[PDB]
DNA sequence: TCAATATCCACCTGCAGATTCTACCAAAAGTGTATTTGGAAACTGCTCCATCAAAAGGCATGTTCAGCTGAATTCAGCTGAACATGCCTTTTGATGGAGCAGTTTCCAAATACACTTTTGGTAGAATCTGCAGGTGGATATTGAT
DNA sequence: ATCAATATCCACCTGCAGATTCTACCAAAAGTGTATTTGGAAACTGCTCCATCAAAAGGCATGTTCAGCTGAATTCAGCTGAACATGCCTTTTGATGGAGCAGTTTCCAAATACACTTTTGGTAGAATCTGCAGGTGGATATTGA
């Protein structure tokens, strides 16, 4: 028999393709799931976690830290128009809010 | 007598290393990532399911996932998402 | 245990004022504190009512972190950080 | 003298302070009782995972911070700087919470 | 093709509550939309409840909880009532 | 012997049960589910019609139009809630004017 | 030689239009706007005569709703005339543009 | 084609919304909002049309899009 | 109030554009048998939730005292409602006809199953290090004179 | 236009509580080997969707007027912020007793697999009627004197 290659590696993905397939089945979204769907979806999820990760990392670098924390994810998310809209109705535990004071409240 | 529970931690961490070679992530933060991944998974797959139903299809092809991404994700994030998905899939089918 | 009563007054002004500062509020009408408490209580009862409903459908005597996360989602206040 | 900051100096100092951090602003125990109380009125003899309560608080506090933001905005619209019940009421009706 | 709806059923019911009353064509569509929506919400909530408790079957119990999660005070109670009532009698014979 | 007749309902208990199995909701459906649900559907329907009718009368008409539904909806606290994010087509809005705007 | 004071015909209009449920925008112009918009997404399309109604009912209902909220915001600012900013606060608190 | 939405129309709307006095700047501000609303709802609808592989946009497409946007509309297919 | 506009609400009344109520049929739905299988009782290991104890300090409460903020008033340019008047674009109506969206009718490529191997995760100990919590000199900011 | 009276900064500094590294079972993925069908093509069909196109007012720009409204500007009572002195009660830290969570067996009762038998519900129709539209007047509601 031939060597076992994880479907992920055949896609050059870091995310578990088989996991995504299994879940597409247990979830009852459809009677049957294609072969690429888990691959496509897994790629996307991997692509999205990659995107926020890059921003948070920079956000960690800015604050002079090396270990990401929830606040970095917040800043990352709330400063990017898009991730902000995608997660507009999401509350990130221990994230805080963006430093922001209404102009009119400042001294004159 | 154990009850092993799954998570995406192993993978987030690999992606964390490609974008930031030497940066770490606390468990509270990793928790927030798992949430995120499941939220989007749920959302994508959900919209996909609906797309198949509206069209009398009984199966979810990578084509359902794609329209789903176009409906759920905002502009530029969608472009990039779609591109990488198509890439992963055409690469996959080349055995 | 011991009768739990008037616990909403546990949410003090100092705290209601600290939450307003993070909300970026500079000046606060003295009548705000009773409003907040009222709003907070209505918010909490709803999240808690849905949660315990989940807790009862799963036939348990314990409200789990997930029971809450699901309650919050039903209400459109999706929370990241405690599972799910 | 004694030294003395003018009305609003410390207020803005506080805003800057509480926006730079992420710690829950409400005291833990009081928040817990309130929870156990409200919950007792829906179903008696319930128990809570320490974290269910930590979630609840993360959620309540984020909720109110967003509420104050909208509130505060309705105060600046009425050409005012002091938020009032009047303001919280408009914010919630427009949000649909209590049309 | 066959385009099914709830037009018949909406009407039978309409005939009970208001025998001497009729219903528009558009107004009938609205009614259809309503039934379909509530069905979806109820079904969906019910669906998720099962998944959470790692149950693979949607009984009348998930339906009832879903109803208790979705409808307002008095609306829910009467809904549940009517719901168990129907189930009870169904089980009679 | 129609499965609905047993439950003493007008709404199609069978059709509903079909709609469930085929809707991708759960791997399997129970005998009661269709029953319980169809009855919850019939219930709510009656409620809308009951109140919509009364509006049909109050408007002097005899046939319920969309307007009578909207009036019946937006006037009931609970229906208005359950349907707080729905748009009844050709329904208009409830006659209401901010007293701050009234003359004198 | 006869004149209703400013603001009175208006209350008559408010009362009138709130009583009715007819569409308020000229059909053709709408359908024209719709079709034009759609073009920027995919050319040579076609719309069920209904699909354009579902669209009108949607819009007007959205706008009328948005005006109520707007009106409230003006009232709140002690005014009685809706200003573009009243529309912005409304949409800002709705989460439409936050 | 957006200007097709005449001011008088915008006034009838505001009138149904209960507005007594209207500023002149509103009209354009309202044409901007209307525009975004249609764009969004159609961009989503057409997407459904094209997934269904069609040249005709149906009431259901609009309907499903409205639901997507959170603007559920009864009376046109669901 | 009085009294002239303009409105607006009723009071009947007749035709037809849409309800309806039928006549008849494919297509669910329902009936009968066999399978398959889902978890509900019945135990149990044991994780973590409820209480407590005790102590020290971080904070909530009250209190003064007065700087400003909210609000009440006063005061007009001028912006936006009420009417008229001038017609331009939107309606109303089939009418023609073919772009399309359905609709069967094959089946090759794609999925689903049923075991059988293989091995990528996950639940714990090991072993480390970000960085939390103090410390305290600069430097900025703030409010007094 | 200078002064200290504070608050905010940050570069170091160093345990220690969370990572992060290192290892053994397995509950999935990963192979093959058959079985099952989903859902594109083709071949046409009946439905709408799109244009014409010819009037015909209804409804929309312009204008003319000026009646309130929406900004300013002032002024002041008194409310809410800033400080402190008190001393309460929230934190912190385990220490322990079990309630009830969950992991594991064993099933009847319960839901799923086909394979025929039966109305039921939906279309396209002949039967019926509820309002829309108009026309009049007669109170209403405005608004000027
Ligand atoms: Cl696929
Ligand atoms: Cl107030
Ligand atoms: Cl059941
Ligand atoms: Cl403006
Ligand atoms: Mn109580
Ligand atoms: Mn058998
Ligand atoms: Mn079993
Ligand atoms: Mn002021
Ligand atoms: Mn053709
Ligand atoms: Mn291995
Ligand atoms: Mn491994
Ligand atoms: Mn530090
Ligand atoms: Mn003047
Ligand atoms: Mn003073
Ligand atoms: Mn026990
Ligand atoms: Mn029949
Ligand atoms: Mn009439």
């Amino acid at each position: 028999r031939a060597k076992a290659k994880t479907r992920s590696s055949r896609a050059g993905l870091q995310f578990p393709v088989g996991r995504v397939h299994r879940l597409l089945r247990k979830g009852n979204y459809s009677e049957r799931v294609g072969a690429g769907a888990p691959v496509y979806l897994a790629a996307v999820l991997e692509y999205l976690t990659a995107e926020i990760l890059e921003l948070a990392g920079n956000a960690a670098r800015d604050n002079k830290k090396t270990r990401i924390i929830p606040r970095h994810l917040q800043l990352a998310i709330r400063n990017d128009e898009e991730l902000n809209k995608l997660l507009g109705r999401v509350t990130i535990a221990q994230g805080g809010v963006l430093p922001n004071i209404q102009a009119v409240l400042l001294p004159k | 007598k154990r009850s092993r529970k799954e998570s995406y931690s192993i993978y987030v961490y690999k992606v964390l290393k490609q974008v930031h070679p030497d940066t770490g992530i606390s468990s509270k933060a990793m928790g927030i990532m798992n949430s995120f991944v499941n939220d989007i998974f749920e959302r994508i797959a959900g919209e996909a399911s609906r797309l198949a139903h509206y069209n009398k299809r009984s199966t979810i092809t990578s084509r359902e996932i794609q329209t789903a991404v176009r409906l759920l994700l905002p502009g530029e994030l969608a472009k990039h998402a779609v591109s990488e998905g198509t890439k992963a899939v055409t690469k996959y089918t080349s055995a | 245990r011991k009768v739990l009563r008037d616990n909403i007054q546990g949410i003090t002004q100092p705290a209601i004022r600290r939450l307003a500062r993070r909300g970026g509020v500079k000046r606060i009408s003295g009548l705000i504190y009773e409003e907040t408490r009222g709003v907070l209580k209505v918010f909490l009862e709803n999240v808690i009512r849905d949660a315990v409903t989940y807790t009862e459908h799963a036939k348990r005597k314990t409200v789990t972190a997930m029971d809450v996360v699901y309650a919050l989602k039903r209400q459109g206040r999706t929370l990241y950080g405690f599972g799910g | 003298k004694p030294h003395r900051y003018r009305p609003g100096t410390v207020a803005l100092r506080e805003i800057r302070r509480y926006q730079k951090s992420t710690e829950l602003l409400i005291r833990k125990l009081p928040f817990q009782r309130l929870v156990r109380e409200i919950a007792q009125d829906f179903k008696t003899d319930l128990r809570f995972q320490s974290s269910a309560v930590m979630a609840l608080q993360e959620a309540c506090e984020a909720y109110l911070v967003g509420l104050f933001e909208d509130t505060n905005l309705c105060a600046i619209h009425a050409k005012r700087v002091t938020i009032m019940p009047k303001d919280i009421q408009l914010a919630r009706r427009i949000r649909g919470e209590r049309a």
